[PDB]
Parts: structure tokens; C-alpha cells; sequence
RNA sequence: CGGCCCCCUGGACGAAGACUGACGCUCAGGUGCGAAAGCGUGGGGAGCAAACAGGAUUAGAUACCCUGGUAGUCCACGCCGUAAACGAUGUCGACUUGGAGGUUGUGCCCUUGAGGCGUGGCUUCCGGAGCUAACGCGUUAAGUCGACCGCCUGGGGAGUAC
RNA sequence: AAAAAGGACGGUGAGCUUCGUGACAAUUAA
């Protein structure tokens, strides 16, 4: 079964950006939201947008360059079979500061510079590269 | 395969006619498979052996229509 | 394999109306009635055992559905193991 | 110039069986008809347009253009087109590595130029009948496939292929030396060596022919 | 310009064609051994000559006609399209033979053979019979003399899942 | 005469979209059963896999019945 | 698992909907099923056929071949729990261009037919990217991932000794 | 009562063993 939504949308969006599809349809759901949301401020995707009431669906907007991939990799870090938390003073540099890891503080989901700035640990979600 | 020679039909083409009605029915071949006794495991790989090169025939009934060779 | 009517009948005195066919008391009401049913058949033809892998199947579905009652509105289950003939 | 009558007339629109789609051509197929793809024009035309430019401009600095089609529909158009514009062909079987080996068929295309002189000269006295029967085949061969690079001298700045797939062989070397690529690709061609895609018939003497015409016109203009 | 859909819509009512329907080709060149015809499709169709060429085998065709042969395929043929002619000049036999069911109009044949309630007739290639009795008006008692004459023929019965047409003069 | 059965390997019995042949009828069967008695393979016949079972089916039935022979052999 | 028929009975799939409202996935130990051979008891016995016997072949022939032939193969009721028990690929879910065939549902369209356009389930063969030591796999993955379990760490000794 | 794309032809072998030990690999570039 499902067990992991953020895995299916780093699947979603390293399948996608592998095919060259101009846009991919997932379930949504309000952390798939705030992801995006943080997506968009670096530029790793175009758009999202969200449709329905009783389903909601989150809709990206792929984004290309020469036509090439704009997310190179990306993979997840805490995993339901096993949870990974960082202080502060320990938080990853994902893509030696040219990426993004993906921390869910106590003040909310925000990038390792964020949290970094704010000086906040939490959940590595994801890293971005 | 009963076949009965008619009116001014000459004994030659009775056989003839004869020869291509066995053949059709297949008697000879029947008989040969059931001489002995087969193992059910070969068999079915016998069998699925010619499936696989009926398969490449029909892989090979086109496609092949194609390329030179003089 | 059980008949309409024994499925029209047994609907409406565990739902709210023909209509609720979807609750979990009708549910286990219905897997019990087959269980009693296939007793009888199962006592005889020993070796049937690919109807008895079905016969399982069932069992186990209304070991979960019994299991998920037992969690939330408690007294319900209470009433419904009373009515039905089974000891757990 | 050309116009969206002209190459509906030319059947240009017109593609391969279903059976034999590519995927990668999805971008540019409008649908289907009779199991038969139709290519979509409202996109070729612009994209188009803007190649033409680009020889246009190529044809400017003196740029050498390679005509490349060995359909024997469209050998002798192709061959035409090049004689007009002074510019050259490959019409008979494409010789693997031209590009990549150039330096080594150099060594043939000079046995072609000496054959085409000294057996004018030569062989009219010195006949002897076995040898010189000989070297008129080996001629006939060269230059049949050859003839039209003798003089080429050296790299080409351009190169104009017709059906992609058929010819892939080529655009492989071309893409190898960093050659731009023009190319006419078909529904069940490959375009990820094309550097400028050209979406359209490349079976059709009337097609081709259209093709041929546009693009002899823009490089003449440039040159002058 | 006028949109691609309303082109292409335009396009094929000018050309009516189907793979089961008939097309208007153009001779395009004629070849020793091939004639090259185009039909407004994809490729140009290399016709052998014979095709073209009546029954008794003499070039009746000439660059630029316009000949209503049958379309064959598209790009079968290694990527052409392939036509046919004698198929058309069958349907033209086919349809005459109809003509001569319905309208009352002569089609012409021979009398193979007798088979055993008639006789076996060829129109041009196809199998016919004849009912024996029914060949003419008199009652002649030894109707034989009529094998192998040429003689018309009216049809009475065309059955195409057998290529049988069954024909009488009455 | 002129006795020629041509072919073109098509289903008969899909014509009528039979929702089940029959053992019982006789004469369509035998229509789709060689002189030995034996069943004509589907490569030969054209038939669909569904009508063939049916097929199968009525005429193995009918065979039991005695209406038809199972071998000419006798 | 393959003649036909009846009685009892399991599962799968599809159409239009309604109902319940996360009730789910995996699973150590545990339990059940589990080809053939074999074992126990009671039946049955044609053909075939370990063992065995004779005749051949060979230097020898405890074999291949030939003529015979017992257990067994069959039935009833128990036991054994092993197989190259193989797709040598554990289960579940999502995602990642296509083509053909087979089988089985179903929707729509001058049903116009021996038609056309869809939409499900299962399955076979070509193969793209990707992956792979390579062979190859390739929307039924051996691709990209997530959940859980089993299991491997040189050959032999040894799947053996206790 | 035909047109190759061929549906398939069964015809068949008696027996004819084993090659002592270690050593032909020998090298590489600036
Ligand atoms: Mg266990
Ligand atoms: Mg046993
Ligand atoms: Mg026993
Ligand atoms: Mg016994
Ligand atoms: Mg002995
Ligand atoms: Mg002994
Ligand atoms: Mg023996
Ligand atoms: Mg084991
Ligand atoms: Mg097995
Ligand atoms: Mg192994
Ligand atoms: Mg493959
Ligand atoms: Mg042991």
C-alpha cells in the first residue's frame, strides 16, 4: 500500500522530469502543499496550483532549461521505516549549499537555510540537488 | 478414410485419392506419437519449443520484406 | 453463492434500511450465515480444500471486521456477539 | 516563401502507418486518419521559416552546404538541386565515415580526379583493352557515389538530410564533429540528432521536390 | 491562412478516397516495366505497365491520363503505395455482369463443359452454369451441339461466395 | 454443378450472435465435422474460442446421443 | 487440473450505482496446503514397468537393445513434507514513451454488414529510455521509489557431525 | 476443382577405450 505520500511525489517529480512531461497530477495533501509552496521561492518548479474540495489534487508545472531536468536528483532522508532528526548545529548542506534539504521545524517546513537563519532543528525531509 | 472407387475411375487415381485422405486425417502421424509412451514434462516442452518457432515464423512472414541481398 | 432473499432478509433486521448493506454488523452477519452454512457441507467431502481455503478467507475477513468493531462503539459489539451464536 | 497550400497540395502532411510511429515525433503529428498520421503544419511552418533563415545566413559567409539523399525517388532531384546551386551531394550510397575518415577518403577522391584526367588523355593511345575496361568500371563505381564530393575540398558548414532514419548513419558523423544538421524527419524517424527538425514527407518525388526547391532558392540568395 | 482542420476537410472531399473505395490517379512517367501514377497520396506508385494495358496488351494509356484504378494501400510497400488496375477492370467485369442481372443487358461467354443439371460457362474467367433445358427456346433433344461456340448469356443468379453465376439465353 | 466451397475462414455462427449453440441441431454441426468424425481445428474453421467450446461442447453431446459417428470406423 | 452428465461448492472479472468509513500492507514463532517416489491398513489388477530372470553387445556390460516380469502405478483411509516445488526473480502500492497478437467483459455510432470509435481484466512476443559485470530485463522491470520478511559473506569439509 | 506464404513426408543409425610428471612463455618504454 501507500505509506509514504512524500515519496510518491519525489517519484512523481523525478519520473516526470525524466519523461519530459509538461506536468504531473498526484493526490494533494497540505504538507504536498507547503513543499511546493517551498519549491517555488528556488525555482525547481514553475507553478503549483490545487483543484477540488472532497479530493483536492496538487498540480505542478515541470520546468526545463535546454530541454534538461531541473531537479538532477532528489531522495528522501527520513523514511517511515526510519525517522531522521538533526540539531541545529548539525543540519546537512544539501548540493553544497546550492541545493536544498527540506526541514520540517517547530516553526513549520522550511529550507536548511531557513532554519539555519533561525536557528531551528527538525525532520529532514528530502534533499534537493 | 472410406473411399470408394466409382464408375470408369481408373484403380491409379483411386489410390491417389487415397494417399491425400490418410494424409489429411493425419493416421500416420497419430500412430507414430502413440509407438511409445511419452513423459508428460517433455512433451509440453516439444510443444512449446515448435509454438515458439511458429512464432518466428510469423515474426519472419514479414518485417523480412525488406533489405537486398544481390 | 447465498440466495437474494436470505441477503434481502438478513439486510434489513441488522441495517437501518435495505439499503445500508454496507455497515460491519451486516457484514459479519452475513460472512456468520455462510460460515453455518458451509459447516454442513464441509463436514462431508474432507479434501475439498480449495472451498476450504474460501471457508478461511472469510474467517480471517471477519476476524478484521470483528477486530475493528471491538475499537469504537464498543456496545455494538456487544449486542451484535449476543445475537449471533459465536463465543468470542 | 513557401506557402501552407503549396505543401498540402505536396502531400507534406501526410505520415507514416501507425504501425510504425516513433513517440518522440509526438510534438509534431496532428492525428490520424485512416491509421495513417498527418503531420501538424500550423507548427512546421514557423519552425520552418526560421531554418530557412538560418541557411539563408549560413549561405552568407560562404557556408558549404552537403545535400544528403540516396532514395532513388529523389536521387537525381537531390543531385539537381545541388548542381544548381553549386553546392554537393551524395545521391548513391553513403560511404561510412566521409566525415569521420575524411582524411582518408581524400586518398579516393584524388584517384577519382587523376582517373578523370588521365584516361581522357591516356587511355585513348594506350588501350590495350583488358586494363582500360578495367578502370572504366572502377570509374563508373567512384564517381557514381563520389562524383558529386570531388572538388568539396574540405569539412561541410551544413548538412541537409532527407529522412533522418534512412540516413542516420550520416547525421551520426556530422553530430560527431559538431556539423549543424538539417534533416526532413518522417513520423518513424529519430529526431534527437537533428539539430534543426523538419517535420514532413520524405517519400514523395512531389514533396521532395518542393523541399529541394526552397531550400536551393535561400542558399543562392545568400551567396550573391 | 485558412485553419489545418478546414484544410485537410477540404482536402478529402476533393479526393474522395478509401482504402475500399476507387481513386483518380495521374500518370506521372511511363517505364519499360512500371508506370509511375500519382493519386494525391503520400508517394508516387510504380504500376507495372501490364495493369495498365488492355486485355489484348497494347499501350492504351499516355503521360497525364487520369485513369479510376483501385487503391491498394498507403505506405505498405517499404514506406509507398501500391494501386491496382486490373482489380478495377474486374470490377468493371463484375458490374457489367450486373447490369446484364438486372437491366436485361448481353454478356458474352463460352460453354465449357456439361456437368450433371447443365453446363459449365466461362465469362470472361469466372464459372458459370447453364441449365440444361433452359439454353434456348426449342426443345432440341441433343443440346451438346452448343459446346464450345461463343454465345451470350443472360444472368439469373450472381453468388460471390462462390463465383458461381448462374445464366440462361431464355 | 459447378461444385466449389470456397472459404474465406469466417464465423458462421457469430452471424446470428449465437448466445449458445446447440447439440440437439444436426445439420449445422455436421457442417464442421471431417468424414473421420474428428473436430476441425480452429486454424482451418476460423471460429472464435468462445463459439468453438460451445461448438465443442454440443457436438461431443450430440456424440453421445449417437447422431452422428464417433469414428467412421465400424 | 483435459471424455460426457448430475449433486454440493470456491475464486476471478465487468457494467451502472448504493452502503460501511482506513476497517490497510507485511509477518518471526505458529498453522494449513503441498508433484512424484516411498510407508501403513484394506481393496483392485489391464497395460506399462524399478528389482529380478533369460537372450544380445562388449576386452568386460551387474548398462544402453530384445523377450518376460514383482513391487508400484489405480481405489479407500492415514503418513511422509522432499523436488531444477524455476519466472532459478518474496509480498503490497505508486510512478516511468510504444507496437503486435491471444483471451475475457463492456459503452457509443447511417448495427448498414464477414463494420467504426472507445473503455476494463488477464496473458504472449518484439523493444525505447533507464538499469545491468555482461547476458539480458524493459508499464506483467531485473527502471525510479516506499513498507515488511527471508537470506548470503571464499572453495572444499558440509547441508554433514553432535 | 489450384496458383508459395507451402500442409507435412520419420527414411536411422550394433560397438568403435585411455593418453604418465613438471616445463614455450619470453619481455617492455622511456
Ligand atoms: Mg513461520
Ligand atoms: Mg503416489
Ligand atoms: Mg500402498
Ligand atoms: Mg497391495
Ligand atoms: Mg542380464
Ligand atoms: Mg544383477
Ligand atoms: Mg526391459
Ligand atoms: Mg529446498
Ligand atoms: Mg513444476
Ligand atoms: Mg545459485
Ligand atoms: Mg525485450
Ligand atoms: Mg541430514
Amino acid at each position: 500500500s501507500m505509506q509514504d505520500p512524500i515519496a510518491d511525489m519525489l517519484t512523481r517529480i523525478r519520473n516526470g522530469q525524466a519523461a519530459n512531461k509538461a506536468a504531473v497530477t498526484m493526490p494533494s495533501s497540505k504538507l504536498k502543499v507547503a513543499i511546493a509552496n517551498v519549491l517555488k521561492e528556488e525555482g525547481f518548479i514553475e507553478d503549483f496550483k490545487v483543484e477540488g474540495d472532497t479530493k483536492p489534487e496538487l498540480e505542478l508545472t515541470l520546468k526545463y532549461f535546454q530541454g534538461k531536468a531541473v531537479v538532477e536528483s532528489i531522495q528522501r532522508v527520513s523514511r517511515p521505516g526510519l525517522r531522521i532528526y538533526k540539531r541545529k548545529d548539525e543540519l546537512p548542506k544539501v548540493m553544497a549549499g546550492l541545493g536544498i534539504a527540506v526541514v520540517s521545524t517547530s516553526k513549520g517546513v522550511m529550507t536548511d537555510r531557513a532554519a539555519r537563519q533561525a536557528g531551528l532543528g527538525g525532520e529532514i525531509i528530502c534533499y534537493v540537488a | 478414410p472410406v473411399i470408394k472407387v466409382r464408375e470408369n475411375e481408373p484403380f491409379d487415381v483411386a489410390l491417389r485419392r487415397f494417399k491425400r485422405s490418410c494424409e489429411k486425417a493425419g493416421v500416420l502421424a497419430e500412430v507414430r506419437r502413440r509407438e511409445f509412451y511419452e513423459k508428460p514434462t517433455t512433451e509440453r516442452k516439444r510443444a512449446k519449443a515448435s509454438a515458439v518457432k511458429r512464432h518466428a515464423k510469423k515474426l519472419a512472414r514479414e518485417n523480412a520484406r525488406r533489405t537486398r541481398l544481390y | 453463492s447465498l440466495s437474494t432473499e436470505a441477503t434481502a432478509k438478513i439486510v434489513s433486521e441488522f441495517g437501518r434500511d435495505a439499503n445500508d448493506t454496507g455497515s460491519t454488523e451486516v457484514q459479519v452477519a452475513l460472512l456468520t450465515a455462510q460460515i453455518n452454512h458451509l459447516q454442513g457441507h464441509f463436514a462431508e467431502h474432507k479434501k475439498d480444500h480449495h472451498s476450504r481455503r474460501g471457508l478461511l478467507r472469510m474467517v480471517s475477513q471477519r476476524r478484521k471486521l470483528l477486530d475493528y468493531l471491538k475499537r469504537k462503539d464498543v456496545a455494538r459489539y456487544t449486542q451484535l456477539i449476543e445475537r449471533l451464536g459465536l463465543r468470542r | 516563401t513557401v506557402s501552407m497550400r503549396d505543401m498540402l497540395k505536396a502531400g507534406v502532411h501526410f505520415g507514416h502507418q501507425t504501425r510504425y510511429w516513433n513517440p518522440k515525433m509526438k510534438p509534431f503529428i496532428f492525428g490520424a486518419r485512416n491509421k495513417v498520421h498527418i503531420i501538424n503544419l500550423e507548427k512546421t511552418v514557423p519552425m520552418f521559416n526560421e531554418a530557412l533563415a538560418e541557411l539563408n545566413k549560413i549561405a552568407s559567409r560562404k557556408g558549404k552546404i552537403l545535400f544528403v539523399g540516396t532514395k532513388r525517388a529523389a536521387s537525381e532531384a537531390v543531385k539537381d538541386a545541388a548542381l544548381s546551386c553549386d553546392q554537393f551531394f551524395v545521391n548513391h550510397r553513403w560511404l561510412g565515415g566521409m566525415l569521420t575518415n575524411w582524411k582518408t577518403v581524400r586518398q579516393s577522391i584524388k584517384r577519382l580526379k587523376d582517373l578523370e584526367t588521365q584516361s581522357q588523355d591516356g587511355t585513348f593511345d594506350k588501350l590495350t583493352k583488358k586494363e582500360a575496361l578495367m578502370r572504366t568500371r572502377e570509374l563508373e563505381k567512384l564517381e557514381n557515389s563520389l562524383g558529386g564530393i570531388k572538388d568539396m575540398g574540405g569539412l561541410p558548414d551544413a548538412l541537409f538530410v532527407i529522412d533522418a532514419d534512412h540516413e542516420h548513419i550520416a547525421i551520426k558523423e556530422a553530430n560527431n564533429l559538431g556539423i549543424p544538421v538539417f534533416a526532413i524527419v518522417d513520423t518513424n524517424s529519430d529526431p534527437d540528432g537533428v539539430d534543426f527538425v523538419i517535420p514532413g514527407n520524405d517519400d514523395a518525388i512531389r514533396a521532395v521536390t518542393l523541399y529541394l526547391g526552397a531550400v536551393a532558392a535561400t542558399v543562392r540568395e545568400g551567396r550573391s | 491562412t485558412e485553419s489545418f482542420a478546414q484544410l485537410f476537410e477540404e482536402s478529402l472531399k476533393e479526393i474522395e478516397t478509401r482504402p475500399g473505395s476507387i481513386v483518380r490517379g495521374v500518370v506521372v512517367a511511363i517505364d519499360k516495366d512500371v508506370v509511375l501514377v500519382d493519386a494525391g497520396l503520400k508517394s508516387e506508385s510504380a504500376i507495372p505497365a501490364e495493369q495498365f494495358k488492355n486485355a489484348q496488351g497494347e499501350l492504351e494509356i499516355q503521360v497525364g491520363d487520369e485513369v479510376d484504378v483501385a487503391l491498394d494501400a498507403v505506405e505498405d510497400g517499404f514506406g509507398e503505395t501500391l494501386l491496382s488496375r486490373e482489380k478495377a477492370k474486374r470490377h468493371e467485369a463484375w458490374i457489367t455482369l450486373e447490369k446484364a442481372y438486372e437491366d436485361a443487358e448481353t454478356v458474352t461467354g463460352v460453354i465449357n463443359g456439361k456437368v450433371k443439371g447443365g453446363f459449365t460457362v466461362e465469362l470472361n474467367g469466372i464459372r458459370a452454369f447453364l441449365p440444361g433445358s433452359l439454353v434456348d427456346v426449342r426443345p432440341v433433344r441433343d443440346t451438346l451441339h452448343l459446346e464450345g461456340k461463343e454465345l451470350e448469356f443472360k444472368v439469373i443468379k450472381l453468388d460471390q461466395k462462390r463465383n458461381n453465376v448462374v445464366v440462361s439465353r431464355r | 454443378m459447378a461444385r466449389y466451397f470456397r472459404r474465406r475462414k469466417f464465423c458462421r455462427f457469430t452471424a446470428e450472435g449465437v448466445q449458445e449453440i446447440d447439440y440437439k441441431d444436426i445439420a449445422t454441426l455436421k457442417n464442421y465435422i471431417t468424414e473421420s468424425g474428428k473436430i476441425v481445428p480452429s486454424r482451418i474453421t476460423g471460429t472464435r474460442a468462445k463459439y468453438q467450446r460451445q461448438l465443442a461442447r454440443a457436438i461431443k453431446r450430440a456424440r453421445y446421443l449417437s447422431l452422428l459417428p464417433y469414428t467412421d470406423r465400424h
